[PDB]
């Protein structure tokens, strides 16, 4: 999924 | 004391099982399917905690991750959660803008992390900066084996 | 019957969709997959799942699934045969039925959903027939959609008219961890390819035994089949009268017939594998594998499947005749002989390690199964005896006929 | 298909 | 050559496009790792071993790698050390009794030169250290708690406590080395020292005694750190070293249980902090969590816990449905305490009841059926009993048993007992545990006065549906005894209705014939109707026809019964006045 | 951006409009909301391309009834195609607009449909034919208003097999409605001509039309030979619906045979093959099949009464087909193979799925029952599964054993020795009770009873229910059977049964076991230990009027469920 690459935190 | 901390993703699968006490590893199993199934279960905007067989479970989702604490009656949540969110920040540092991916292929490194931050069922160092060095120092040593 | 009928892909998802009758919501096949997962985890699973008062009739091809939505006492046969029919029709229309093909082909298979089935009856179902009018490359409907023979259009025309006929001979066994047969069977095809022109009447010679001996020919080598069932085109009911195989073929390749008889001979080819077993070290199989036809004849091609330990480690194998590969796969050893002559005795030895720790979770213990092939063949002792071709042009046509003999499920339980 | 074809009589 | 690396692996596993593929590259994969563990391979074991344990995440077996971790373990270099370690915590297992290459290695491994080493071995063995393991290795850990160095010191500390953990015996030795810690500058060795006593004191109440005179010492740490500056270091969004301060915090509360001095210093610095620290982020909701519950659980200056419970007000009224979550867990934690200081808020309490979280409405749930009295009952019951009725099911088996619970301690009459059984009996029927019942019967059957109508009602309550089976249990077995008193329209305690014999038979049988009956059930209901055979006196005739048809069934109770039953009525008639009449009354 | 895809969708060029409609079903396709655009690809139906046509025609089945008061811009164009001199175009249009459910676009078919009924072409006229029925679903008043049911019927008359077939399903349909009121039955004149359309037709048509004769019932066993031997050879059909509506119409039909004549005989010999043939099918087949042949197997079980050989289960048979087996094999279970039967059985408890081993062993109990001498040889299997030392294994054996014991209790041999050895590390509580009661009725020849019973005491009251009530007559039949070393052991559990019970019901036959020892032991000896009558197993055969009911529904998911369809359709 696209989100796997997302920031935990940011 | 935490009983156990699990890391698994939004659709159900295990990023990261770290047992602090000794449980059968198909117990372990049924525990982990249970509990992912509840927590996963349940509504965004609900509590980071719930009451699960006989403990209490403290839950947040970072991304797509979930970063899920079993703590014993005596523990407070807020703290816990204070804790997962230290983890997630050592992990931020150590990896750099760290992403589940990052979990999923250097689950060895976080169980490393880990293991530098918790220890027993209680935190042993509470500093990000000590922690943090420490594993620094740690894999200097292991490239060290390398060349 | 069908209410809607559903292609999806291995997560449950829709790929492509046809709704005929309108009786169940669509959005209702969002309920499919967890569902089945639900059920499968239970041992629960059936081609039948229910969520209230809605069926869904469900198959599963390559990366697909075949979804068939009722909120009524449906006829499953039909919804069933039905889906398989269009999984031919679509292998057919398109050479690998996969998701890529249902993406890259929503347009004819729209079409095709539209023409196959009206309000959940099937409609024309015939590939050869549908391509006439539903192409990939405005017509009107072609006669034989609405004509008593619905299997060949008018107007074919061969410069060279000849017919094939592929007879096919399957030997299902099963036999018990002791070594004695529980069942054999004969599961034969007749596949032809024929190429004629016009409108042809054809008829089939066998040595049907039912047929010799209402004929005064009983003393002659004859088969009996226990069953029989003919495609469409055949004429059942004169079957039925005096066991005459007479039709009138479609155009190209068909199954004509199959049949279904029991064996009264050894089985082709026999494994024996015996197992050493010393537990947290080592298991040791030895197996002979001896075919019992005849020197002349030879078996092509055949593997000797084999279950191993799941856990096993660092094979060796020997042979007399063939080669081994452990597939771990498939938690198994094949035993790999491409010629097997008749009356020949192979042997094989493999030595496998063993987890000094014992698994957590016994694994199962699958039968020994065995791939092969025999042309010029057949242990039923069926024959062709003639094709009669009927034209009213009279042209030559000469048929031609093969005889091949290979496996069906054929297995050999382990101890 | 690679194995070869009897001719069958037309009888 | 060359066995794939792990992440090479890890990409492999994840092309997989269905669980079968995925089993296939895991087989694969693991037949070639089996067969390299053969060849004893000292190059590759230790990515091997890797692959193996995020094969074994997966779920798929590895059970064949374990005694693989011990000679990755035993190995010299740092990164087999790592990771066998790590697969040492992750595979084994106490069933497996290797007890003493682990606790060799760890010997060897935490005498070590280089200290990541002793610190692999620390972690481990404080992690899934066995019991036994934590006996030969105990006075290593002690050892090592006096070094200098803090890397291992923190470490040594937790050691120490899980070696306590796993054997309780063993935590004076570490005495000595307990003493004076306290002025260590080092937040994680302090952190980890402040566990350790605290598991400590939590363990003896002699230890209690010795550590708390150093109250005033972490009194004026914990002080320190309310009032130090900007640390860019153990701070937490304007808060440094919450960890500590919370640990600090809990062992304030278990120094002092009940003691006053210990709690008038810390009375003091209570009171700082419960009114210093802000309460804008989670950090410190959380201190203040753990200070409440300090406060409160001990005994101190009821000024300070006044001001306590308004926190916990100002909680219970947040939006945060966590801070809620947290206000009703420390109400929940002391009522068995300062009952009172709790039954101020029953009102939003059970107003929570009404919250849309499930842990929200769970927690009131606890706390509502902790705060009913002798007083509140007739009212409180009203509200739960509704909740009850209205209740999603998760909630139901709870509910049911708490208001059987409260209405067992403080039934106002006996007639208000009943009527809410037999609501409960009722309105949740199925959700209520089988094994409640005969607490139930006991409670009618010590009820003299009512019985009749008890049955009355029971009767009535059957005939309307027999689904729900602990009530057609208790019923039926009430039918039973009380089969005349119920044919016999009298009832001094409501208008009797107008009841038969051939009626009751026909509940009973149809209780014995339908699908939704038991076994046990069945039980009762076929004693129950031997019963009447006493109890009854015009039809006993077709009674013996009941139990003669049902002298064959497959239930092996049933049969059984019914064929001594049979025995009775075809030899001894006289018998059963003598044996089928009332059983004793126990409690 | 949905304003060019407007755009393209109006843009006078042909191309760019046909590739725009592409692009919007594609887009409907995987899933999105292409609502918005209803207007703009209406204004693409009227055209010369067929391609284009449908795949408007597709747009408007999806998109109409959702937007019901813009869809009549797709009216005219609609009826349009209906009079098109391509009957392809023309069947299209009516099958089409049979789909829209909105009432104004069903008003404007009406007429149209009427024309084709009567269609010059038999494609148009089926086509016709089924698109009644899709009416009758939307409005069943509109059709008897426009008298569309007797040009069906009609239909049924037709010169063309296909128009024939799809008339007889689409009235059938309609006539599920109207159960018996106005039955649309026809004579067996007509049923002749069906019997030739039979011969005439699409396989699935030959499905249609034997479902339809099935609802039928011939008047005597002239009729139902006649028609018998016109159905029969169906059976030969590749296609297995076909042979299974076939089967259905001929178990139906069998009944108005005169059993006395050689026909009936004839037809149980000639209905087997088919039946086998079919476990060869693909596995949803099977499964359907399998299910079929239960219901048939109980109400004739002649057909397949040697047929037990098929019926085993291979390894890789889905876990469906062998659960079903097993009943199959449970009911075709005679003297003559039993002994396969529970090698069969004896290799399946070998299986990993525990729920199969678990009805395997369990139908090794039914065996004991169904047949006598294998009770014996019963027995003797379970105790060699006993001796696997697996424990969920063990347990079902031991209760298994324990009702064979129960039903014939001449099993009085070594074997209640033997899982006596077993150390009894039992957990399920229905094993460990079974096993005390094993122990209480045979504790004459167990010497050790006294001492194995006394195991069980230490703690009692943590123990199930029905292991305390067990265990109670046990020790009671025991002490009663020889007062020896037990009288001290009997008031043990007696004392555990009343004064420190508070089980109400176990207090119950506790106190009345004490009142009958203190009142007359010989009496006891009369009433605890009398002889037992025979116990009466209820039958799985269903109710032969509930059969018989479920033979009419052969092949159709009520088939599958064994339950009429009122018990299931919502």
């Amino acid at each position: 999924d696209q989100e796997e690459l997302s920031a935990l935190v940011e | 004391m935490m009983r156990f901390m699990l890391l698994f993703s939004r659709r159900g699968k295990l990023r990261l099982q770290k047992w602090y006490l000794a449980t059968s590893d198909k117990e372990r199993k049924k525990m982990v399917r249970e509990l992912m199934q509840v927590v996963l279960a349940r509504k965004p905007k609900m509590c980071s905690f719930l009451e699960w067989r006989d403990l209490k479970v403290v839950y947040k989702r970072y991304a797509s991750l979930y970063f899920c604490c079993a703590i014993e009656g005596q523990d407070n949540e807020l703290i816990t959660l204070e804790l997962i969110h230290r983890y997630v920040e050592l992990l931020d540092k150590y990896f750099g803008s760290v992403c589940e991916l990052d979990i999923i292929f250097n689950f060895e490194k976080a169980y490393f992390i880990l293991d530098e931050f918790l220890m027993g069922g209680d935190v042993q160092d509470t500093s990000k900066k000590s922690v943090l060095k420490a594993i620094e120092q740690a894999d200097l040593l292991q490239e060290e084996d390398e060349s | 019957s069908a209410s809607a009928v559903y292609v999806l892909d291995l997560k449950g998802k829709v790929l492509i969709c046809r709704n005929y009758r309108g009786d169940v919501d669509m959005s209702e096949v969002e309920h499919f997959m967890p569902i089945l997962m639900e059920k499968e985890e239970e041992g629960m699973l059936s081609p039948i799942l229910a969520h209230g008062g809605v069926r869904f009739m469900w198959i599963k091809h390559n990366n697909l699934y075949l979804v068939a939505t009722s909120k009524k006492n449906a006829c499953v046969s039909l919804v069933f045969s039905f889906l398989y029919k269009v999984v031919q029709v679509f292998s057919e229309y398109f050479k690998e039925l996969e998701e890529e093909s249902i993406r890259d082909n929503f347009v004819i298979i729209y079409e095709l959903l539209d023409e196959l089935m009206d309000f959940g009856y099937p409609q024309t179902t015939d590939s050869k027939i549908l391509q006439e009018y539903i192409t990939q490359e405005a017509p009107r409907p072609p006669a034989t959609v609405t004509n008593a023979v619905s299997w060949r259009s008018e107007g074919i025309k061969y410069r060279k008219n000849e017919v094939f006929l592929d007879v096919i001979e399957a030997v299902n066994l099963l036999v018990s961890a002791n070594g004695n047969v529980l069942r054999s069977e004969i599961v034969g095809s007749i596949k032809m390819r024929v190429f004629l022109s016009g409108m042809p009447e054809l008829r089939l010679g066998l040595n049907d035994k039912v047929l010799f001996d209402n004929t005064g020919r009983g003393k002659s080598k004859s088969v009996e089949l226990e069953d029989v069932k003919f495609h469409q085109c055949v004429r059942l009911s004169r079957f039925e009268n005096d066991r005459t195989i007479s039709f009138i073929p479609p155009d190209g390749e068909f199954e004509l017939m199959s049949y279904r008889l029991n064996t009264h001979v050894k089985p082709l080819i026999w494994i024996e594998s015996v197992i050493e077993k010393h537990s947290h070290s080592r298991i040791e199989y030895m197996v002979k594998a001896k075919s019992q036809f005849k020197r002349r004849s030879t078996a092509n091609n055949v593997e000797i499947h084999i279950p191993v330990p799941n856990d096993a480690d660092s094979p060796k194998f020997k042979t007399t005749v063939g080669s081994v590969k452990w597939v771990p796969e498939n938690s198994e050893i094949v035993w790999s002989v491409k010629s097997f002559p008749g009356g020949k005795e192979y042997l094989m030895r493999a030595h496998f390690g063993l987890p000094s720790v014992e698994a957590e979770d016994k694994e199962g213990k699958p039968p020994i199964s065995v791939k092969f092939e025999i042309p010029y063949f057949t242990t039923s002792g069926i024959q062709v005896r003639y094709l009669k071709i009927i034209e009213k042009s009279g042209y030559q046509a000469l048929p031609w006929v093969r005889y091949i003999t290979q496996n069906g499920d054929y297995q050999l339980r382990t101890q | 298909t690679s194995y070869d074809y009897c001719r069958v009589p037309m009888e | 050559p060359a066995p794939i690396r792990l992440r090479e692996l890890i990409r492999t596993i994840r092309t997989a496009r269905t669980q079968a593929e995925e089993r296939e590259m895991i087989q694969k994969e693991c037949a070639a790792i089996r067969s390299s563990f053969r060849e004893e391979d000292n190059t590759y074991r230790c990515r091997n071993v890797a692959k193996l344990l995020y094969m074994h995440m997966l779920g798929y077996p590895a059970h064949f790698g374990q005694l693989e971790c011990l000679k990755l373990i035993a190995s010299q270099k740092f990164t087999d050390k790592r990771i066998g370690y790590l697969g040492a915590m992750l595979l084994l297992d106490e069933r497996q009794d290797v007890h003493l290459l682990m606790t060799n290695c760890i010997k060897n491994d935490l005498n070590h030169s280089t200290q990541f080493v002793q610190g692999l071995a620390l972690c481990t063995l404080g992690c899934m250290g066995s019991s036994e393991m934590c006996r030969d290795l105990a006075g290593e850990v002690e050892k090592l708690l006096k070094t200098s160095n803090s890397y291992l010191r923190k470490k040594a500390a937790l050691c120490a406590v899980h070696v306590i953990r796993k054997v309780p015996e063993l935590m004076e030795m570490f005495l000595p080395a307990t003493k004076n810690l306290l002025n260590e500058k080092n937040h994680g060795v302090l952190h980890t020292s402040v566990v350790l006593l605290t598991e400590m004191c939590e363990r003896s109440p002699d230890m209690l005694a010795h550590f708390r005179k150093l109250v005033p010492q972490l009194v004026r740490i914990l002080k320190n750190l309310i009032m130090s500056g900007y640390s860019p270091e153990h701070d937490v969004s304007g808060i440094s070293d919450p960890f500590l301060q919370v640990r600090i915090l809990r062992l304030l509360r278990i120094l002092g249980r009940n003691d006053d001095d210990s709690s008038e210093a810390m009375n003091d610095i209570l009171a700082q902090v419960a009114t210093n620290t802000e309460t804008s982020k989670n950090v410190g909701n959380a201190i203040l969590y753990e200070t409440v519950l300090t406060i409160m659980d001990i005994k101190s200056e009821s000024g300070l816990r006044v001001l306590a419970i308004n926190i916990l007000g100002r909680f219970l009224l947040n939006n945060d449905k966590n801070i809620r979550y947290v206000a009703l867990t420390s109400l929940l934690k002391t009522v068995q305490t300062d009952h009172n200081a709790v039954q101020r808020h029953r009102s939003t309490i059970v107003d929570c009841l009404k919250d849309l979280d499930v842990s929200i409405k769970r927690r009131a749930m606890e706390l509502s059926f902790a705060l009913v009295n002798g007083n509140n009952i007739r009212g409180m019951m009203k509200e739960l009993l509704y909740f009850l009725d209205s209740c999603e099911p998760e909630f139901k088996a709870d509910c049911a048993s708490g208001i059987f619970l409260a209405a067992e301690k403080y039934a106002p009459s006996k007639r208000w007992h009943i009527d809410t059984i037999m609501r409960v009996l009722t309105t949740a029927g199925s959700y209520v545990r089988d094994d409640a019942v005969p607490n139930l019967i006991q409670l009618i059957t010590n009820s003299v006065e009512m019985h009749a109508y008890t049955v009355q009602r029971l009767y009535k309550a059957i005939l309307g549906d027999y689904s729900q089976q602990p009530l057609v249990q208790v019923a039926a077995w009430c039918i039973g005894e009380y089969g005349d008193l119920l044919v016999s329209g009298q009832c001094e305690e409501e208008e009797p209705i107008q009841v038969t014999e051939d009626e009751v038979l026909d509940i009973l049988e149809s209780v014995l014939i339908s699908n939704m009956s038991t076994s046990v059930t069945r039980g009762y209901a076929l004693t129950a109707i031997m019963k009447l055979s006493t109890r009854f006196t015009c039809t006993v005739n077709r009674i013996k026809k009941v139990v003669s048809i049902y002298g064959s069934s497959i239930d092996v109770e049933l049969q059984q019964r019914a064929v001594e039953y049979n025995a009775l009525f075809k030899k001894y008639d006289h018998m059963r006045s003598a044996l089928l009449e009332r059983m004793p009354v126990m409690e | 951006e949905i304003f060019e895809l407007k755009a393209e969708l109006n843009s006078d060029k042909k191309e760019k409009k046909k590739e725009a409609v592409k692009k919007v079903i594609a887009s409907m396709t995987v899933g999105k909301d292409v609502s918005a655009l209803f207007p703009d690809v209406v204004n693409c139906m009227q055209t010369d391309n067929l391609e284009l046509k449908k795949l408007v025609y597709l747009y408007l089945m999806n998109y109409a009834k959702s937007q019901p008061d813009m869809a009549i811009m797709a009216v005219n164009t609609f009826v349009k195609d209906c009079e098109d001199p391509n009957p392809l175009i023309r069947a299209l249009a009516v099958r089409t607009m049979g789909c829209i459910r909105v009432d104004k676009i069903t008003e404007y078919l009406c007429e149209p449909l009427r024309k084709c009924l009567k269609d010059e072409d038999p494609y148009v006229r089926k086509t016709a034919a089924v698109c009644v029925a899709k009416l009758h679903d939307i409005n069943a008043q509109l059709v008897e208003d426009q008298g569309f049911l007797d040009t069906l019927k009609d239909l049924i008359s037709d010169s063309n097999p296909m128009v024939v077939a799809n008339a007889v399903a689409a009235l059938s349909e309609i006539a599920e409605s109207h159960p018996s009121s106005n039955l649309l039955d026809l004579n067996p004149q007509s049923i002749n001509k069906l019997l030739t359309a039979l011969n005439e037709c699409t396989e699935w048509g030959q499905i249609f039309i034997l479902d339809c004769l099935a609802n039928y019932m011939p008047k005597d066993d002239r009729e139902a030979q006649s028609i018998c031997e016109r159905v029969t050879p169906r059976l030969s059909h590749a296609n297995s619906a076909v042979v299974l509506s076939a089967v259905k119409v001929l178990m139906k039909f069998m009944e108005m045979l005169s059993k006395d004549l050689d026909y009936y005989g004839t037809l149980l010999k000639k209905l087997a093959p088919p039946l086998v043939t079919l476990l060869s099918a693909e596995p949803e087949l099977q499964y359907v099949a399998l299910r079929n042949i239960n219901l048939i197997v109980q109400k004739r079980p002649e057909i397949l009464k040697h047929e037990m050989k098929v019926f085993f289960v291979k390894y890789n048979d889905p876990i469906y087909v062998k659960l079903e087996k097993l009943d199959i094999m449970i009911r075709l279970a005679s003297q003559a193979n039993i002994a396969q039967v529970l090698a069969e059985l004896k290799e399946y408890a070998t299986e990993v799925d525990v729920d199969f081993v678990r009805k395997a062993v369990r139908a090794i109990g039914r065996c004991a029952i169904k047949v006598e001498q294998s009770a014996e040889r019963c027995v003797s299997t379970l105790l060699d599964l006993i001796q696997t030392k697996v424990n969920y294994v063990v347990q079902e054996a031991i209760v298994v054993i324990k009702d064979i014991f129960r039903k014939y209790p001449n099993k009085y041999e070594s074997v209640i020795a033997a899982l006596c050895e077993n150390l009894d590390s039992l957990d399920e509580p229905e094993a460990r009770a079974a096993m005390i009661w094993i122990v209480g009725e045979y504790a004459e020849r167990i010497d050790n009873a006294d001492e194995l019973l006394e195991s069980f005491l230490e703690g009692f009251h943590d123990k199930s229910t029905q292991v305390q009530l067990q265990l109670l007559t046990a020790i009671v039949k025991l002490f009663l059977k020889k007062p020896t070393e037990t009288q001290e052991l009997v008031q043990q559990v007696l004392s555990l049964a009343t004064q420190d019970s508070d089980n109400p019901d176990l207090r119950d036959r506790g106190y009345i076991y004490w009142r009958l020892l203190s009142t007359d032991p010989v009496a006891a000896k009369e009433v605890v230990l009398a002889e037992k009558p025979l116990i009466s197993e209820e039958t799985d055969l269903i109710e032969p009027t509930l059969l018989d009911e479920l033979i009419c529904y052969i092949g159709t998911l009520a088939s599958v469920y064994h339950k009429p369809p009122s018990a299931f359709v919502e």
